[PDB]
DNA sequence: CATCCGTGAGTC
């Protein structure tokens, strides 16, 4: 849904009203009902809320980075002047409420609101194409919400107690309905850990073997838990036949979850339960006391300790410079390793002085927003900043901004903050030209046949063997390997056959493979499937949307292009080395590769490298 | 199982491109259907021989495009490539 | 050409082009959009584009 | 915009313009904060698009040299004595010396401190060295910084990023019905507000002689009258209402340099950009999701983020090829419930209300004398009517504009009034709108912390103290820590302090955080002005002692404690909320980015010349762009019916737009798009280039393109 | 006080003593 | 485990007053206590200027010679008057006053059932030659409601829309005393706190906030 | 022409990739190779 | 345009639709209408229980499958109306193999059980198991440690008097007239095998309507339906 | 491997 105002739709929607006024005859022509509209005739506002029903509307919100910028939604009529969005597409558009403008675009022809329903509909994108990631997922005070009521406290009031003397067990409860009237009572704390007996809840997979066997678990059957009442909630909406959960709700956690119902329960449910997440998490992130105040936001009690231990070690360093014992360029680059060192030390000091109760520490370590070294240099120091060339000053800023900046200290800050804003302004230009570039050079690029049938991929390294034993996972597996389809069959050390020829890898497929013991796997690959006109759609997989086999007529090349310029605006060999590769230039480096395998000869120089090489087959 | 579907969600769309090959081919599916159901309510009025009328109950000013996924929901119409 | 010119350097584009007598058959997403021809690609490829779609034999007038 | 928005403007220093630098021209060096700036050129003021570090303000003790330099003042030391001679340093000047910066303690007599000091030299290098070296000082800690700059309380507690936001930010402020001065101040706002020229101030000494809401009379002590008339409801170059009223009362001894009468943002003679809101630091329902903002009903109701804004419509009577066009009150088939607030010439009515759509000043004008259509001869003859030769071309309403009309001025070449070469009556309608605050619209703090108002609850909805006392805004939290801007904290901190009153507690002596607050300050009143100046002001400590001493309410209650925080009631739910919210008072401005002038759509309209696709821009009815960028977001999509909708039928397809159109109200089916103008326009454009382009069929055949080769 | 030049409404400041020259 | 009909006392002052109400359910007070708070301040029925009329003023946005204020502030001014009327039909009142002299909601002429509770209230400062022939319309509603709403009727054009504040409400608040001592002893004092505009009684708005509750709590009582 | 068409192109996905890891970027590898296969689709004439 | 008052139904809950509410009132009705339900309905329920061979907890009962702990949460859920204020005394006893419900349940005059067919206890063969109870009337939930006093093997247990189980509420807007600022309040009501749901309601509507009643007495002055 | 002329450079 989205809040198109009333005043925008009449217009939109002005030759759709005039055609249902001049119907139901409040006006005799085309031409009064012309003036029907104009005039905003109090007849027009109930024709117009039967105009616009379910006939999509397109929001977007320029500049559009990748084709999730334009989004299709059912218009929804509101007093006032503003159009309103839904929290999740928030993380789409990149929309935020800082006076951001959209677009809207009306489908007219029969085919064109077909394509909005169908392939542009919000409820129907929910993952990036890019990643396969949710973006329509828990942000901001969603996640907090939800952290709070999932996360599991100590000494908190209603807590479970085991029976000691004469009296008996505390903290047992009959049903969820129990509970709920124990923290109304005010007796339950929502965070405190206690026993229920549930009976519209899937116990874990590895309790439900425990109580019934496989048996198949069913909406009556009981079974006792040790987690909180807040935690009961929270499954209510994943809801019945998904496996409880019992952690608390970091982020990473929520955005598992959302996954893991967008592979195997269908979209209508995964786009109905993100729903019940939004609204669950605002509720209790109006309830969970997440707040700042300049008593929260603490300075840390080792400041002038730990700050004139290295102030110490930097007059050392200062002095032995005195005494020119010191190059110039290894004076700074060593009081740039001892101010970096110690504002590590303040950032150790403000975790644990810092309780969890802190919104500013429980805002950041549940993954809702903002990073810990902003906390640092809120609470503790900003430490460096950067030289217009790029090097890092040799003069620290000792000071927090709790604390209040000194002149000297607030004039070099805002010299950096300026160039990265110029240089924020620059990177950008940087990227959509690449973006554009790419664009261009695949478009003849497109999903034409069903297969290529051709054996060819290529070796994908999905685990490191370990000295010590056992084995490693890779790093590099999830953006090389998960969404292939397998182009040979993966065999064990026996004749047994793990993973088909003409099978997409799937997260089970991966630990079939990966306990099998088998580090490597041929995939098929849209460098190797050989067509005519494009791709195939098997080789390429699963689009990374639809979770499912790419459709046979996508268009690949421009939806590449995207996912690799949208997020090119956060690098620092940085974007330039990014546009050097796909451009084919002679990089800067060049660093040599042997012509030939063979034995190395180092006969190195002080004034010069010099490197020979032994064919190791005769060769010269 | 899940909640009823409100609004544009419904017919739920995952049911939908199970009578299909893949998305962008129901949509000219529903389109074309569409197409066929607004030409025969104006060629009804004053022309014989209309395309096949609503094969489900028309709802209280529903769209020639709801009409038309519903009966794809319901199987009632035929599908060509 | 099209998807050339209007990509970069378009006066070079059009005088190479001029020369070579270079035809275009117009099949491809730049050279369509500029025509106002239905993209190569999604419901825009014949496979979806030509569809018929008839009530089954089984339904019937009442 | 506002007074200072006008002000800054005057003190702005832009490397642009002929004889300096284009914008493509500028590197990564022109724009970035120079050493020398210091005290010279501020380096937090500069926008934030891409005329970034090439527009700056000028530093407010610096002055100009006559040879075009940039100079500051700077206090004269003798031999580590202070003194009070000053003298301006250009900048070269200043690298030949040495400086101490402003804060560094100073004896009673003179004297430092401390031998080594803090010391600013030559290449932007610090060092400490001895005080028989220190050749000159900072005039103040607050050197460095524009006029813009310095209206920002606790600037020191806040990122550059946001306090160049904030800086930005207060030009774009929106003068109100009445306003409200800053509870908490810096001391910029009276100087900034005199200076502004916007604020009458009093030449000569004397006495209020006579006071009117139009104007203001002193008489002299040596006996001369001299009268300052009001502007009253004036148009701003902005669309915002300089409106002036009179402070003094009838009779009131005043004397040279007082603000007898300010304007707009200013009260007593001090610059008011907003309101003093009860802020409440906590998520609410996810009204305020990303930097959204919550609002109590009462500041509709009450008008206390209302304004005034005045439109200028302009019309025109010329002389023709068919004759000439008048203005009258006779148009062509408009009844006369539609010519009702009209008078007899033609004009508005002063007083009278307009909406969109209605008349402003009926004119028409001689049509082209072609034969009328044979299917309207036709109909002329039935109903024995005959066409007028007069085109109806009078001056509508623009959409969106609404209000009173609060003025005609009319000028006639018949009255003499010099016109330019060919016009007659040249008619100018002032239309006035009462704006009150709503959804969509951009309120701001003075830290860089803007936000759309999401929504506005009736007043009962409102998080509220314990005495029944409802917010006015509820900021999130989250948006907080982020930004790197908690002087937002500190002004709602010192902000309650400055509503309740305190009192620090004497028994048993002067407490020690307390020590370093001057006399005046140990005792405030309810509702009391503070100046928090930049560099210096409030610490940390001061702060939170002020917060203990925090003076009751009128039921002898307490509402705040010493962490800055209160307990509130959830209006809708009845349950205290089960933490303590940080409560207090911040000022908050009301920017001049409305829904009223934003929200803009179209069906059809007009359309280019030569394109023959829509025109653009809000003023032309024009529609949005479909660019390159979001056409790739169609084609990765895959629907290729949608963005060919897009870019023939809804664009430049001549035949297409006018038939869809018809198919639309006949309630048919939308029918099949042509070839685009645009193209048609490129092909005869490469024609014209030597370039024999031809259109094949699929034999081999050039084909036509609605047109023919002849020779 | 802050500004007592004018005629302006009493601004107490929390300040070290700014007497150099007036903006 | 215990049963015992509850009461209403009271604790006074003239603006306002404290409603004791005791005994009441454990956690039930700051949900109950809200109940009639958001009543109050939204739809208690009172009384206040709808439009007005000045004597040479076409418009709001205009100043009249003599007088120190303009009609914008005038009208700001009266927004603040505190009107009680009978008449559930629109009243016209009336002001005048020349010369010098200050003007205030004393010299308005309220006609039958019509009251001014507050007349030292300042609305403008005549000056010399200063003349100012006012003319004021008051009206029974409730709640809010805006000035805009008046101009469409066909408001002849002399006439200038006011904002309407009809609720008579200040300020309410309350505080509760649950007992939470373990036994049958455990139970919930409330103790509501209503400030009034001296327009109608603290008590009298809390009895016209019990008549609209009681009509809309029956229809939970009537059978299906 | 050392290592091979399909080596080289091996070598760029990485490369790239390589980069997009730094700033704690996601990409999958199979964007990567669409454009890579287009940098490729073209042979040199030696010999006519 | 006065409101009205429906319904969508299951056999033990329902919901109830209330519309149109004036602007602001959806909320106002709403977490005072549901803390009426779930503490303000009067009922019956069990304060404490006696077990013959129990001297500590921890040990289960001898010729009993189920533990101390699971058999309290069993008895809790059982539905009771007793007639009389003062706390009656009911006794359950069943030897040998086989299964105890709410059937077997020896109930006074006056006192009734309305889910016979409650599971509680699994007995094997030679189980003997005999258990006396505490039954009280009241309002609401009360903890257990306030009915550690009602000395031979007396366990305190969680009181739910109340009749009502769980309830839920959410405040829509409709759009009556022009104005889309009418509230509508949806109402989620289930409550036990005693009472109706549509009956719990009235009682609870009822109930509300006596303490609005001593503010309304001061005056009766003003208002429109 | 380094100069000289011509052509690129986020959106609304
Ligand atoms: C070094 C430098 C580069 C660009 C801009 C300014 C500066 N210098 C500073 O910011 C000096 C202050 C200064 C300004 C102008 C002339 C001389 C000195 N301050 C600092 O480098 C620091 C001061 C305090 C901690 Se770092
Ligand atoms: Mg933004
Ligand atoms: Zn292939």
């Amino acid at each position: 849904q989205c809040g198109l105002p009333k005043l925008m739709a009449l217009e939109l929607f002005k030759p759709f009203v005039m055609k249902r006024l001049v119907d139901l005859n409040h006006a005799q022509n085309i031409k009064s009902a012309k003036r029907m509209v104009e005039r905003q005739r109090p007849q027009v506002w109930d024709v117009l809320e039967e105009v616009i029903a379910e006939h999509p509307v397109l929001l977007n919100r320029a500049p559009t980075l990748h084709r999730l910028g334009i989004q299709a939604f059912e218009p929804m009529l509101v007093e006032g002047k503003a159009i309103q969005l839904h929290p999740l597409v928030c993380e789409a558009f990149n929309a935020d409420f800082d006076g951001d403008q959209m677009a809207v675009h009306l489908p007219l022809s029969a085919e064109a609101q077909a394509e909005a329903r169908i392939l542009m509909l919000s409820s129907n994108n929910i993952l990036s194409p890019a990643s396969g990631r949710p973006l329509a997922m828990p942000r901001l005070d969603m996640v907090t919400g939800l952290y709070y009521l999932t996360t599991e406290v100590p000494g908190d009031t209603g807590e479970y107690q085991p029976a000691s003397g004469d009296h008996p067990e505390t903290g047992v409860y009959s049903s969820p309905a129990e509970a709920i009237m124990a923290a109304d009572r005010g007796v339950l704390s929502v965070r405190a850990k206690i026993k229920v007996r549930l009976t519209q809840l899937r116990p874990p997979v590895e309790i439900e073997a425990e109580l019934f066997g496989h048996s198949g678990w069913q909406p009556g059957d009981a079974w006792m838990a040790e987690t909180t009442l807040g935690r009961v909630m929270f499954n209510e909406l994943l809801p019945l036949g998904y496996p409880f959960v019992n952690k608390q709700m970091h982020k990473k956690v929520q955005a598992a979850i959302i996954n893991d119902l967008a592979e195997r329960y269908p979209m209508i449910v995964v786009a109905q339960t993100v729903d019940k997440l939004k609204d669950a998490g605002f509720y209790w992130a109006t309830r969970s006391g997440v707040t700042v105040s300049m008593a929260d936001v603490l300075v840390p009690p080792r400041k002038k300790e730990i700050l004139d231990h290295y102030e110490e070690r930097a007059d050392k360093v200062e002095k032995q410079f005195q005494r020119g014992a010191l190059n110039h360029d290894e004076r700074n680059e060593a009081l740039v390793e001892i101010w970096k060192e110690a504002t590590d030390e303040v950032g150790q000091a403000l975790r644990e002085h810092y309780p969890d109760d802190n919104p500013i520490i429980t805002i950041v370590d549940s993954g809702a927003t903002g990073n810990f070294t902003q906390t640092r240099t809120l609470a503790g120091m900003k430490g460096l900043v950067t030289n217009p060339k790029g090097e890092f000053i040799p003069r620290p800023v000792k000071s927090s901004f709790r604390e209040g900046l000194t002149v000297l200290e607030y004039f070099i800050n805002t010299h950096g903050a300026r160039k990265g804003l110029a240089d924020t302004a620059l990177r950008t230009a940087d990227s959509g030209y690449l973006t554009r570039r790419l664009v261009d050079v695949s478009q003849d690029v497109i999903v034409r046949e069903h297969d290529c049938q051709t054996e060819r991929g290529i070796v994908v390294e999905l685990a490191e063997r370990a000295p010590d034993g056992t084995l490693i996972r890779d790093p590099y597996i999830e953006t090389s390997a998960y969404a292939r389809t397998l182009g040979t069959d993966a065999v064990d050390e026996a004749g047994n056959v793990i993973v088909e020829r003409g099978q997409d890898l799937g997260d089970p497929e991966i630990d079939a493979l990966l306990a099998a013991g088998i580090t490597q796997v041929k995939v098929r690959s849209v460098l190797t499937c050989a067509t005519s006109t494009g791709v195939c759609a098997t080789c390429y997989g699963r689009s990374m949307a639809t979770g499912k086999l790419v459709d046979i007529g996508e268009a690949v090349g421009i939806v590449a292009a995207q996912s690799i310029g949208e997020p090119g605006t956060q690098l620092t060999g940085g974007l330039p080395r990014v546009q050097e590769l796909f451009e084919a230039r002679v990089p800067r480096g060049k660093a040599p590769i042997a012509d030939v395998t063979g034995r190395v000869r180092l006969e190195d120089g002080e004034r010069f490298y010099k490197i020979t090489i032994v064919p190791d087959d005769g060769g010269e | 199982g899940y909640d009823t579907p409100l609004g544009i969600t419904n017919p739920p769309i995952d049911e939908l491109l199970d009578r299909v090959s893949s998305k962008y081919a129901l949509v000219i599916y529903a389109a074309k259907r569409a197409r066929q159901i607004n030409d025969y309510y104006n060629q009804l009025g004053e022309g014989i021989l209309e395309y096949v009328g609503p094969l489900v109950e028309p709802g209280l000013q529903e769209k020639p495009l709801s009409i038309a996924l519903r009966e794809i929901h319901a199987d009632l119409l035929e599908h060509t490539e | 050409w099209l998807s050339a010119a209007s990509f970069q350097e378009t006066t070079r584009v059009l005088t190479d082009a001029a020369i070579n007598c270079r035809s275009d058959k117009l099949n491809g997403l730049k050279e369509n959009v500029i025509i106002g021809k239905l993209i190569p690609a999604g419901t825009g490829i014949n496979r979806y584009r030509n569809i018929a779609v008839q009530p089954t034999e089984e339904a019937r007038a009442a | 915009n506002n007074p200072l928005s006008g002000l800054t403007h005057k003190r702005r220093l832009s490397a642009l313009g002929p004889g300096g630098l284009s914008r493509e021209r500028a590197g990564l060096e022109v724009r970035d904060v120079h050493p020398s700036h210091y005290g010279r050129m501020c380096p937090i003021e500069t926008p934030e698009g891409p005329n970034i570090g090439l527009i700056g303000s000028l530093s407010v003790y610096a002055r100009v040299n006559p040879f075009g330099f940039i100079e500051t003042p700077y206090r004269k030391v003798v031999d580590g004595v202070v003194s009070d001679e000053i003298v301006y340093l250009t900048a070269d000047e200043e690298d030949r010396h040495v400086v101490a910066q402003a804060n560094s303690p100073i004896d009673a007599d003179g004297r430092f401190v401390e031998p080594r000091v803090l010391v600013r030299r030559k290449a932007g290098e610090v060092e400490y060295v001895p005080s028989s070296e220190v050749d000159y000082m900072d005039v103040s800690p607050r050197q460095m910084v524009s006029v813009a700059t310095a209206m920002i309380p606790f600037l020191e507690h806040d990122d550059a990023n946001r306090a160049l936001m904030g800086a930005n930010m207060q030009r774009q402020a929106v003068p109100l019905v009445r306003s409200e001065a800053p509870l908490v101040g810096t001391g910029m706002e009276l100087r900034a507000a005199i200076d502004a020229g916007d604020v009458v101030v009093a030449e000569e000494s004397g006495v209020i002689e006579e006071v009117s809401a139009d104007y203001i009379t002193v008489m002299h002590d040596n006996g001369t009258r001299r009268t300052y008339r009001m502007r009253k409801f004036a148009r701003s170059n902005h669309g915002t209402c300089a409106n002036q009223c009179p402070i003094v009362d009838a009779g009131d001894r005043v004397e040279a340099g007082q603000v007898i009468a300010d304007g707009p943002c200013t009260d007593d003679g001090e610059m008011a950009l907003g309101k003093n809101l009860l802020v409440a630091i906590m998520p609410w329902e996810g009204h305020n999701y990303e930097d959204a903002i919550i609002l109590s009903n009462r500041l509709v109701e009450e008008d206390v983020l209302t304004s005034i804004h005045i439109e200028e419509h302009e019309i025109d009577a010329r002389d023709t090829k068919l004759g000439a066009e008048e203005i009258t009150r006779d148009i062509p088939n408009i009844s006369d419930e539609v010519l009702a607030d009209l008078d007899e010439r033609g004009i508005v009515r002063i007083g009278a209300e307009v909406r969109d759509g209605d008349i402003l000043v009926g004119k028409v004008t001689p049509k082209g004398e072609t034969e009328l259509t044979p299917e309207e001869r036709l109909l002329r003859a039935i109903f024995g009517e005959k066409a007028r030769e007069v085109r109806d071309t009078s001056l509508k309403v623009p959409h969106g504009e609404s209000g009173k009309v609060i003025g005609i001025r009319v000028f006639s070449r018949e009255d003499e009034d010099e016109l330019p070469a060919g016009v007659n009556e040249l008619v100018r309608v002032y239309v006035a709108q009462k704006r009150k605050i709503s959804d969509g619209d951009k309120l701001a703090g003075r830290h860089g912390n803007k936000g759309v108002i999401g929504k506005i609850l009736p007043v009962e909805d409102m998080p509220f103290l314990a005495d029944g006392t409802p917010v006015d805004i509820i900021l999130n939290t989250h948006g907080v820590p982020r930004r790197m801007n908690i002087g937002q904290i500190l002004e709602t901190h010192l902000g309650w302090c400055a509503h309740s009153g305190w009192k620090v507690d004497a028994a048993k002596g002067v407490p020690d955080w307390a020590a370093r607050l001057p006399d005046e300050l140990l005792e405030a009143q309810p509702n009391a002005i503070v100046s928090t100046p930049v560099f210096d002001g409030a610490q940390e400590a001061e702060l939170q002692g002020l917060l203990s001493c925090t003076l009751p309410n009128r039921d002898g209650d307490v509402l705040v404690d010493a962490d800055g925080k209160a307990m509130l009631f959830d209006g809708r739910s009845g349950e205290p909320f089960p933490y303590p919210v940080t409560v207090g008072y911040m000022y908050i401005m009301k920017l001049h980015h409305l829904v009223d002038d934003k929200i803009h759509a179209r069906s059809t309209g007009p359309y280019s010349m030569i394109t023959q696709q829509p025109l653009g821009g809000k003023a032309q009815f024009g529609g949005q762009r479909f660019g390159e960028m979001e056409c790739w977001a169609m084609q990765a999509y895959g629907a290729a019916y949608t963005l060919q909708e897009l870019l023939t039928i809804k664009s430049d397809d001549t035949v297409g737009r006018v038939k869809v159109y018809e198919a639309i109200v006949k309630g048919e089916n939308i029918p099949e798009p042509g070839i685009p103008e645009s193209f048609k326009v490129l092909l005869k454009e490469l024609q014209s280039l030597c370039l024999n382009v031809e259109v094949l069929s699929s034999d081999g055949a050039a084909i036509e393109l609605r047109e023919g080769e002849d020779e | 006080s802050n500004n007592s030049v004018p005629g302006a409404p009493n601004r107490v400041s929390f300040a070290k003593l700014r007497e150099p020259l007036e903006v | 485990i215990s049963q015992r009909p509850t009461l209403s006392e009271d604790v006074l002052t003239d603006n306002r007053s404290q409603f004791v109400i005791e005994p009441l359910e454990p956690g039930f007070g700051y949900t109950l206590g809200n109940s009639l708070r958001r009543t109050l301040l939204s739809s208690i029925p009172g009384a206040a200027v709808t439009s007005i009329r000045i004597d040479g003023v076409l418009h709001e946005f205009t100043t009249v010679p003599g007088v120190k204020e303009d009609v914008t502030e005038i009208i700001l001014n009266l927004k603040s008057l505190v009107v009680s009327s009978e008449e559930d039909e629109p009243v016209t009142m009336y002001l005048r006053k020349q010369g010098p002299g200050e003007v205030t909601a004393g010299d308005i002429v309220p006609p039958a059932g019509v009251t001014v509770h507050n007349p030292g209230m300042h609305i403008a400062t005549l000056n010399d030659k200063g003349k100012l022939e006012v003319e004021l319309v008051v009206e029974r509603g409730r709640g809010y409601v805006p000035a805009v709403q008046n101009r469409a009727s066909g408001a002849e054009i002399g006439r200038i829309p006011v904002d309407s504040i009809y609720s008579p409400v200040l300020k309410v608040t309350y505080k509760v005393d649950a007992t939470r001592v373990e036994q049958r002893t455990d139970f919930d004092k409330l103790i509501l706190d209503v400030e009034t505009k001296n327009s109608i009684s603290p008590r009298d708005a809390l009895a016209s906030a019990g008549k609209t509750l009681v009509e809309l709590f029956g229809l939970a009582r009537e059978l299906n | 022409r050392v290592q091979g068409p399909r080596e080289v192109q091996i070598h760029l996905v990485r490369e790239v990739q390589e980069v997009y890891r730094a700033q704690g970027v996601s990409i999958h590898d199979k964007h990567i190779e669409v454009i890579v296969r287009q940098m490729l689709r073209r042979v040199t004439i030696i010999d006519s």
